């Protein structure tokens, strides 16, 4: 989210989207997500330290 | 830090003669890309640091 931020790609959040995942140690979770989609150019033009 | 190395940098020279510096909570408030910012101030300033 950070990175789209910063890079430009713009973030909308109205919405229920979910997904499941498992965290270091195989402990399995469910989650709840914005909307929004990432993209190689703005990252890619975009500077990091 | 710039004020620190040149003051530490003798008559004659840009860099601090005693390179050396302790920065405790080195970063306890900086996110890692800004952190790395001051670690790039500091290093290029000449200073060996811990």
């Amino acid at each position: 989210i950070g990175m789209a931020r910063e890079a430009g790609i713009e973030v909308i959040d109205s919405q229920r989207e979910f997904a499941e995942l498992s965290d270091g140690e195989g402990r399995r979770w469910r989650f709840n997500l914005p909307t929004t989609g990432l993209e190689s150019q703005a990252l890619m033009d975009i500077d990091w330290e | 830090t710039a004020s620190l190395s040149y003051a530490l940098s003798p008559a004659g020279s840009r860099y601090p003669l005693f390179g050396t510096i302790i920065l405790d909570e080195a970063f306890s408030r900086s996110s890692h890309a800004v952190a790395g910012r001051i670690i790039a101030a500091l290093r290029e300033f000449g200073l060996h640091a811990v």
